[PDB]
């Protein structure tokens, strides 16, 4: 009726966040990538990991708290299992260590387990919703996918992942809880100040019920740093075993290297390309291999993934950028020019590739997204080598393709339509923004007393699941969408363009460039 | 209360470049421990050691603050019970330290009210500032593209004559003396002949009234110092900013110049510890010390600290480990570029390259 | 010490995948298989594979699992052998792992015989000379670069090219009338696409649950260790070796990626005591990758037709792994990145691919005369770019400008949409003979079709959808000036 | 080596003595007597038995004199798993050994709970832990028990720093009284403010 | 021309301190971690 | 009666009986989609039945959960319910389950959803109960009657610099 532990041996040599381990003569051992507490007070207790078994029967550990605590002669007692956390609906809005231990703000799950079978997956099917127009439209994204987000620094990486976290808050809250898409944000080596401006952001769109962040700083030790995917997604796999779909964001992986490269030198390691080593292709191999979608008969569930990654001088030919490259689904490269060019989000269509295709769109989309493909990739060769209908259209939906926040599918669709179409060809590229805008948050027809529609309007947000349910091009919706469009777009040149057209003051000149701008962070 | 192992006796064991290894009977003393040499060994300074890593549960490693030279094997060791501790509080302001807090200036004692230790725990999650606001520095290139927040990090990257000093002392006379709160000025493996510049700029500024009250703490261990004391200086500097951000809700200014040094140094002693390098050859953890020493540098609850680090890039390679490992851990980023300040151009800001958090129509016009 | 069948060891290291094993009795023979029968509380069976003899008592291995909650001094059995893997009809329509364990969930194979996935390869003796085109319907490969029957055949290319989807099509092209069997192996490669694979078969009926299946699948994925992926392609040739000489059937063998059975071994290398050699890949990379592809080869018996898609890590054709692998093969298609982002599928670069039976000897006169043509044109209208680049086209004698608009219809007609790519394209694929392919060219190379809008031979298949796509252009250019027209 | 010599003669306890012996007399050789050794040339080396003499030499020759605690120690958990003897390691606190009644009950529950343990013979073997204050540990066989605490000034607050008060803007409900005075309710609001920031 | 066969040259003179460097360093690994045994020799035979 | 085959041809659960009872003792709409979550891990699919069932539930249901939830709207959970019936599923709709949506529009007030679902009724279904039509024009004249026939802003007149583009 003790609380006996397992005692394996002694506190060797210290050598920053890794320890060594001298083990007692004749004691049980401990196994191999197990946990194990180092006793600091007889009371307190320092988190290690297994790492190495010698022949010597030294033991390497690689420390995980309470690092300063830890001294040379201590004792070490065996758990003798793998490392487990909670995981459950109670974690959501908490901010997290790769341990579980909540970190204050101002079920376990095993985390090495094994990906899910050949015949445990399905095909995706299921799309997710980024709330931008070009990833949506050129890049589709499917539950259960990896999407690598590649770009230089200070080029919108990890805001496009935020604002897709933030997407799914305004669908969470109307449709069941069934088909809400949870959120696991992981930050790896970032400054905690960061993690704090993203916890305040996502409580203010009101994320965290169906958020919860896993952070390691850089203060922390590189253990926390190695192990916070690997626990991230472990809480996401939660979910994905129980029939729900998660999202799991990485930010990022390359720190997660550089951290595995400290651990692995400090221990005797040998060093491979770049020093990194050898066995860093299979780190992140196992990592996103995890992220899956299950079949029907295990329930259904997926988990997506989002690992970032980072780049020098737009070099993609890296080692580890490479990596990850090679096992993700698709990339999403942003560009630093295109970002000072104003073009923002920056995404490279060119360098970007989503490999699961239309099957991660609805059926909605995916005739929209068919014929804009084609004109887009006419538009980049013209110019590249005259107002013709590819032309006049392709510029005007490189315009729509500039966002600040994420846009209600609703929204997005319709305007992608009325560009298609050829609703826009009359507009000039300067005012698409500003035409837009007057299309969604407010309602020409029913201002000038000219809408004869009976149901069609921007106004009414839920006839975005008609739309995603019979298509635009439906006998259903299509007769009153041109009626709306055809209207809207009378009405817009008639009252709007002509006045702006005829605009010479410095005065007036000044007040339009600060519309048109703020219309293309509006809208 | 008293540390369990003051007075330690330790024996020196073997002595390789800064690094000597101490064998103590009674156990090794905490890592971090400050020993002091006893013996007299002929030399004309005191030696003093920093234990860094534990070889066996009696043998540590540990690096020295001043020259090894004339240092033999079995020398007489002492622990002095705890970390190096450095002076902290208003008796520190209008002084010159060094790495281990002896004022240089050869004035009269600081009587300083207490010590603080130079390691320390950075601020956590709950401690941390949501203020942005922008800090006019009068240079235009600066406060259009790439402005500053008041209370953040800002890095200087740039080569070797390049501008990074002279735009340090242009934001100094346009900011730091007419600032409500206090200045550290961390020189760490730079000009010496600078250090002396800036004394004498802020004397005649009266920043420094030297029979008044002073604005400006100046803390250097400069390139003559030996890799040890280049590795400490800015956390004892950093330290002293931390007294007056926490236990007197001031603002303060910190001014490093260079955080590049600091890594090199801390790379030199690496390789006599006997780690693997990694690429380049810098020290495996070289990611770890930045992140302890940067996350210290921040504006919490209490107070704020505007942190401007001047970053050394070698041979021109922007790609270098040790600056490029420092762009996430600043909130604005002035690159400058060798070719624009051949053309004429002062300062060499390479815009493209640049880059600031508060570029947000939330926070600025 | 003859027979090792049942002796014991103890586990005296463990580093990362490889595990240092003791014998007091000594070190069974190299490439053996041992068995951790102590009860360590884990999920799923350890297995290793002896690779190096530290001495006559101590053994090296690499663990086929991972190596967790292993501890030192753990009991080791030894197999009796190295690692052996069912064969024979009765794997047909089923898929397994390097260990040959079933892991469809569809209930337990019956096999009358195993074999060692180590073999020694054929000798010289043993070679059969077969010079016999494979038409695999794609207008590029059939005419620059043709297939041979019972040959080796290398798919180089970078991430996301279009290897995989090559593939894909040439299954659907080739397996599905193959009058043989079929072998596919994934080497460390997404997992869902593997599952696609294993639909799309069942879909086609390749793999007939309830009746009679013609194709195999083992799959070793980037989620399995190294000590997996390093042995999954030697399990499924070994599978397809026994095909070819008990069974003597002319057998297909697809493997996806070959260049991870490199990588893993690079992987492991670095524990193995082993100083890295150039781009950090092992000593052995030369000699390891030869055994392997030594094996897979046609003999006498029987013969195998082998596809295989070689990775090119960061688009680097002097890297050692995918240069290694250009002798020893008989057909190389080489995709390029550039051709990709012009619209252009497949993406292959004609100026760097080659055939073995691109001779008049083995292939019609016709033929060869038409792709050395096709070529020659390639090569001199790159040459007319980059005066185009400086001069301008306008500037461009008569004579070069000809071969600017015949080039140009060139690029655009060796494009070809697949049947596997209907969901990327939007278009239903197209399946273009061989005589069809050799007629459409030859007739564009001398000018029969100079008139033809350009446009007209982008993703279509033979000179019948060229001329139906240039009347539609027709069509819908003449309502656009009518339209205007009315304007 | 030492133990298959020993068990050659039948006698262990000579080497038992004999690294006592060297332990004792360690403690008066000067510091750092492992690298200038000479085992032949000291004369309290000279009255140990023939096998631990020739291991002494045998260290000697290697120079790993340093490892002769730790062979001691391997040599010792061989002695007693041969004599079927287990000991249990009591750690106490420094001068605390005094009342170890509590810790042999808890040793001997310990060794009534392992059943491997069964023909072996108890002992106890305290050593002293400057990590514990009060109580006491014991260890048999891995199994670890601990019944021991250990230790449970600086500048709380600064009184003169006091947190400013946040101000809010007032908001006037939207009707057309307010847009008719939107100018005069905004130059209320922010006198309102200006009053909070200053005091009055 | 002058200035790319520059960079040219001076990345090939990189790239081969590079790769050595790195070749040595996991040269210098399995040299640090190797182990060698007690001399089992006749120490009295001399 | 004939037995269900999955994607891989393993076979499903049919017996979804039980599972129907369960949706029909829930009190909040929400809960009936863990029944459905259970379903699917029990590698029982939910068919034509159990889907009505779950649009019964969340049309006589109070509120999604047992504490509000903001922005929640019956009208958008039953829709997405019928995208994953129809496309993820292969089931086509039948008319129960479009009256109940019909229904909804009709107790909510939303005369404008109403309209669409009418045509959808009287395009895929055989029209649509002559009850629900006329109710719902009920609530448009309504409308008229107190000018909530569309938002109020929409309505006041703006122009080239009177908009407010937040
Ligand atoms: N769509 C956008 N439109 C306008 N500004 C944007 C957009 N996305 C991001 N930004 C801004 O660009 C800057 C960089 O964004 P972000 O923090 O996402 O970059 P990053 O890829 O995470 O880079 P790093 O983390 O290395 O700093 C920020 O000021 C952010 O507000
Ligand atoms: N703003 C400036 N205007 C004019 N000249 C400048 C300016 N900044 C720098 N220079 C010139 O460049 C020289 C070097 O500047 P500075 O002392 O700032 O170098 P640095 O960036 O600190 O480099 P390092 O400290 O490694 O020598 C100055 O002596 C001066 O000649
Ligand atoms: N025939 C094709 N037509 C159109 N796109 C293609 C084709 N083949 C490949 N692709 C592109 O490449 C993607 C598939 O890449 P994949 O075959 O997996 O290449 P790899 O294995 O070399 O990385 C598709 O999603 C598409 O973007
Ligand atoms: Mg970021
Ligand atoms: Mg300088
Ligand atoms: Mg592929």
């Amino acid at each position: 009726f003790f609380k006996t532990t397992e005692m394996i041996g002694y506190v060797h040599s210290i050598d920053g966040t890794i320890a060594t381990l001298i083990p007692a003569p004749g004691n049980p051992g401990v196994a191999y990538n197990t946990i194990i507490q180092i006793q600091v007070s007889p009371t307190t207790f320092a988190a290690g990991l297994v790492f190495n078994l010698e022949k010597d029967g030294r033991i390497g550990i690689i420390l995980m708290d309470n690092i300063t605590e830890v001294q040379s002669g201590q004792k070490v007692m065996a758990t003798g299992q793998l490392l487990h956390i909670p995981v459950g609906a109670g974690v959501l809005g908490k901010v997290v260590n790769p341990l579980g231990h909540e970190v204050p703000v101002g079920t376990l799950g095993k985390v090495d387990t094994g990906a899910p079978n050949i015949v445990s997956r399905s095909p995706v099917n299921y799309n997710l919703l980024t709330g931008f127009k070009a990833v949506d439209t050129m890049i589709p994204i499917g539950r259960g996918q990896r999407e690598l987000i590649v770009g230089d620094r200070q080029t919108g990486k990890t805001s496009i992942a935020v604002s897709t976290i933030i997407n799914q808050v305004r669908i969470n809250q109307q449709i069941l809880s069934k088909n809400a898409v949870i959120s696991i944000y992981v930050s790896i080596g970032q400054r905690c100040s960061n993690v704090a401006r993203i916890h305040r952001l996502l409580q203010s769109y009101g994320a965290l019920r169906y958020t919860t962040v896993m952070a390691a700083t850089a203060a922390e030790p590189a253990g926390l740093q190695y192990l916070a995917p690997y626990a991230g997604v472990t809480m996401g796999e939660y979910f994905m075993n129980r029939g729900r779909h998660c999202l799991c964001v990485y930010d990022d992986l390359s720190k997660q290297a550089v951290a595995y490269r400290q651990i692995s030198l400090l221990l005797r390691r040998p060093p491979g390309r770049e020093a990194y080593p050898g066995d860093v292709f299979y780190l992140h191999s196992r990592l996103l291999e995890r992220a899956a979608m299950l079949s029907p008969g295990k329930g259904g569930g997926s988990v997506t993934a989002l690992p970032i990654v980072e780049t020098l001088s737009n070099d993609v030919t890296a080692y580890i950028v490479t990596n990850v490259i090679s096992i993700t689904d698709g990339q999403i490269y942003l560009d630093t020019k295109l970002f000072t060019g104003g073009q923002r989000p920056a995404v490279n269509i060119g360098l970007s590739v989503s490999r699961v295709g239309s099957s991660a769109q609805n059926a909605a989309m995916k005739g929209v997204a068919g014929k804009l493909k084609g004109i887009l990739a006419e538009y980049r060769k013209l110019a590249a080598d005259v107002q013709t209908i590819p032309m006049i259209r392709g510029a005007r939906f490189v315009a729509l393709f500039n966002q600040k926040q994420p846009s209600y599918f609703m929204n997005a669709i319709v305007s992608l339509y009325a560009c298609l179409n050829g609703y826009l060809d009359d507009v000039k590229v300067q005012y698409v923004k500003f035409y837009e805008y007057l299309l969604v948050h407010r309602d020409l027809g029913i201002m000038y007393g000219t809408a004869k529609n009976k149901f069609f309007y921007m106004y009414v947000q839920e006839l975005n699941y008609l739309i995603r349910f019979f298509t635009l091009n439906s006998p259903i919706l299509h007769g009153e969408l041109e009626e709306m469009l055809k209207q809207h777009t009378h009405l817009f040149l008639q009252h709007y363009q002509s006045k702006m057209n005829a605009i010479k003051s410095e005065k007036d000149v000044k007040a339009l460039k600060n519309l048109l701008y703020s219309c293309k962070r509006a809208v | 209360p008293v540390a369990d192992h003051k007075g330690r006796v330790g024996h020196v064991s073997q002595v390789i470049g800064a690094v000597v290894d101490v064998h103590f009977a009674d156990g090794v003393p905490p890592v971090l421990t400050a020993l002091d040499v006893v013996d007299k060994l002929g030399r004309d300074e005191p030696l003093t050691l920093e234990i860094v890593q534990h070889l066996d549960a009696h043998t540590g490693r540990c690096i020295a603050m001043q020259t090894t030279d004339l240092l033999k094997l079995k020398a007489k060791v002492v622990s002095t019970g705890g970390n190096i501790s450095v002076p902290v509080g208003r008796e520190t302001l209008g002084r010159i330290f060094n790495v281990l807090g002896d004022a240089i200036d050869q004035r009269g004692p600081v009587g300083e009210k207490l010590r603080m230790p130079i390691h320390a725990v950075a601020p956590k999650l709950a401690d941390q500032a949501a203020e942005d606001a922008v800090l006019t520095t009068g240079i235009k290139v600066i406060d259009l593209i790439l402005p500053y927040c008041k209370g953040g990090k800002i890095g200087l990257f740039g080569g070797a004559g390049v501008g990074k000093t002279v735009i340090i002392m242009e934001l100094i006379n346009n900011v730091a003396k007419g600032h409500g709160g206090f200045s550290v000025f961390a020189g760490v493996g730079e000009r010496t002949r600078e250090g002396t510049d800036l004394y004498l700029e802020m004397m005649q500024s009266k920043v420094i009234d030297l029979k008044g009250e002073s604005k400006c703490v100046l803390v250097y261990g400069q390139m003559n110092e030996p890799p040890g004391a280049r590795a400490r200086v800015a956390q004892s500097a950093l330290t002293m900013a931390e007294y007056f951000r926490d236990v007197e809700g001031q603002d303060v200014l910190l001014f490093i110049d260079n955080i590049f040094r600091f890594t090199q140094a801390n790379s030199e002693v690496s390789a006599l510890l006997g780690r693997i390098p990694a690429a380049v050859g810098y020290q495996p953890t070289l990611a770890e010390d930045l992140g302890q020493l940067q996350e210290r540098i921040t504006s919490t609850t209490k107070g704020s600290i505007t942190s401007v680090q001047a970053v050394y890039v070698p041979a021109d390679d922007i790609t270098d480990p040790a600056p490029a490992t420092t762009f996430s851990h600043l909130d604005a980023t002035t690159v400058l570029d060798r070719a624009v300040a051949e053309s004429g151009i002062y300062p060499a800001v390479n815009p493209l390259e640049c880059a600031s958090r508060i570029m947000d129509p939330d926070v600025i016009s | 010490v003859a027979d090792h069948k049942g002796r014991v060891g103890h586990v005296s290291q463990v580093i990362g995948a490889v595990v240092d094993v003791h014998f007091a009795d000594g070190v069974p023979p190299v490439l053996t298989a041992l068995d951790v029968v102590d009860k360590l509380g884990r999920d799923e069976p350890l297995t290793l594979e002896i690779v190096q003899h530290l001495d006559a008592h101590t053994g090296r291995c690499i663990a086929m699992q991972t190596t967790d909650l292993l501890k030192l001094k753990a009991k080791v059995v030894s197999t009796g052998g190295n690692i052996s893997v069912p064969v024979g009809r009765e794997t047909l329509g089923r898929i397994f792992n390097v260990l040959g364990d079933a892991i469809d969930q569809r209930g337990p194979v019956g096999e009358k015989l195993r074999m060692p996935i180590h073999a020694v390869a054929p000798k010289l003796a043993d070679q059969a000379a077969e010079d016999a085109v494979l038409t695999t319907g794609i207008k590029v490969i059939d005419l620059i670069l043709p297939y041979c029957k019972g040959g080796k055949i290398g798919l180089f290319g970078g991430a996301g090219v279009g290897k995989t989807v090559i593939i894909m099509e040439l299954i659907n092209n080739v397996a599905k009338g193959h009058g043989g069997f079929s072998v596919f192996a994934g080497v460390g490669e997404r997992t869902r696409e593997g599952t696609d694979l294993y639909l799309e078969m069942m879909q086609s009926k390749v793999i007939d649950l309830k009746g009679e299946s013609k194709c195999v699948l083992v799959y070793g994925q980037m989620n399995e260790p190294p000590g997996a992926r390093a042995r999954v392609a030697q399990s499924a040739l070994t599978m397809a070796e026994y095909f070819r000489d008990v069974e003597g059937q002319d057998v297909l063998l697809f493997i996806d990626n070959i260049f991870r059975f490199t990588q893993a071994n690079s992987e492991v290398s670095a524990l193995l005591g082993r100083i890295p050699a150039a781009v950090g890949y092992q000593p052995t990379l030369a000699e390891d990758l030869g055994q392997l592809q030594e094996r897979i080869t046609s003999t006498t018996k029987g013969s195998i037709t082998s596809v295989q898609a070689v990775y090119v890590p960061a688009d680097d054709i002097t890297d050692p792994a995918p240069a290694t692998t250009f002798s020893h093969l008989d057909a190389t298609t080489v995709l390029d990145r550039a051709v990709a982002e012009s619209g252009i599928y497949p993406a292959v670069n004609p100026l760097e691919c080659a055939s073995r039976i691109m001779d008049p000897d083995v292939i019609s006169v016709d033929h060869y005369n038409v792709a050395q043509d096709v070529v020659q044109m390639l090569t001199k209208y790159r040459e007319l770019q980059d005066i185009i680049a400086v001069l301008g086209i306008d500037e461009l004698s008569e004579e070069d400008k000809l071969i600017v608009d015949r080039a140009r219809k060139l690029v655009k007609f060796l494009s070809q949409p697949f049947q596997v790519a209907e969901v990327f394209t939007g278009m239903t694929g197209h399946y273009v003979q061989l005589d069809d392919t050799i007629d459409s060219f030859s007739g564009l190379l001398m000018g029969t079709y100079d008139q033809v809008p350009e446009m007209a031979f982008y993703m279509v298949g033979g000179i019948n959808s060229v001329l139906e796509k240039a009347k539609k252009m027709a069509e819908e250019a003449a309502e656009l000036e009518k339209m205007r027209r009315a304007r | 080596f030492l133990y298959k010599a020993a068990e050659e003669k039948g006698n262990f306890d000579n080497i038992l003595s004999d690294f006592q012996k060297i332990a004792a007399a360690a403690s008066k050789l000067p510091i750092f007597w492992e690298r200038t050794a000479v085992v032949e040339k000291i004369p309290e080396f000279k009255q140990l038995s023939e096998p631990t003499f020739f291991t002494l030499v045998w260290m000697q020759n290697n120079g790993m004199l340093e490892l002769i605690q730790e062979v001691a120690e391997v040599y010792e958990t061989f002695v007693n798993a041969k004599q079927k003897k287990a000991v249990a390691k009591i750690f106490v606190a420094p001068g605390g050994e005094k009342n170890v009644e509590e810790a042999r009950r808890v040793a001997e529950e310990l060794h009534k709970g392992l059943k491997e343990l069964a023909d072996y013979t108890l002992v106890l073997k305290t050593v002293v832990d400057r990590t514990i204050v009060k109580g006491f540990a014991v260890e048999l066989a891995g199994q670890y028990v601990n019944k021991a605490e250990g230790q449970q000034r600086a500048d709380e607050v600064d009184y003169t720093n006091l947190p400013a008060p946040k101000p809010q803007k007032t908001v006037w409900d939207d009707n057309i009284e307010t847009e008719v005075l939107r100018k005069y309710l905004d130059g209320l609001s922010q006198y309102d403010m200006e009053e909070a920031k200053y005091g009055v | 021309q002058q200035r790319t066969s520059s960079l040219y040259n001076k990345t090939r003179q990189f790239g081969i301190t590079a790769a050595l460097i790195e070749i040595l360093s996991a040269m210098s690994s399995l040299e640090g971690n190797a182990m060698k045994g007690v001399r089992r020799n006749k120490f009295w035979e001399g | 009666a004939a037995k269900k085959y999955d994607l891989f041809g393993y076979e499903v659960d049919t017996n979804t009986a039980p599972w129907i009872e369960k949706i029909k003792k829930c009190k909040y709409y929400d809960e009936a989609g863990e029944v459905l979550v259970n379903m699917n891990v029990s590698n029982c699919p939910p068919d034509i039945a159990t889907y009505n069932a779950t649009l019964q539930c969340i049309y006589q249901s109070p509120s999604k959960q047992s504490t509000p939830v903001d922005n929640e709207s019956k009208f958008c959970a039953m829709m997405d319910l019928l995208e994953e019936m129809q496309h993820r599923n292969r089931l086509k709709p039948n008319e129960e389950s479009w009256t109940w949506v019909m229904k909804e529009c009709v107790k909510s007030g939303q005369f404008r959803l109403g309209y669409c679902i009418q045509q959808v009724m009287e395009t895929e279904c055989k029209g649509c109960p002559a009850d629900l039509v006329k109710a719902n024009e009920a609530n448009a004249q309504k409308a008229k009657t107190e000018g909530k026939e569309h938002p109020g802003h929409l309505s006041q007149q703006a122009g080239l610099f009177d908009v407010k583009v937040e």
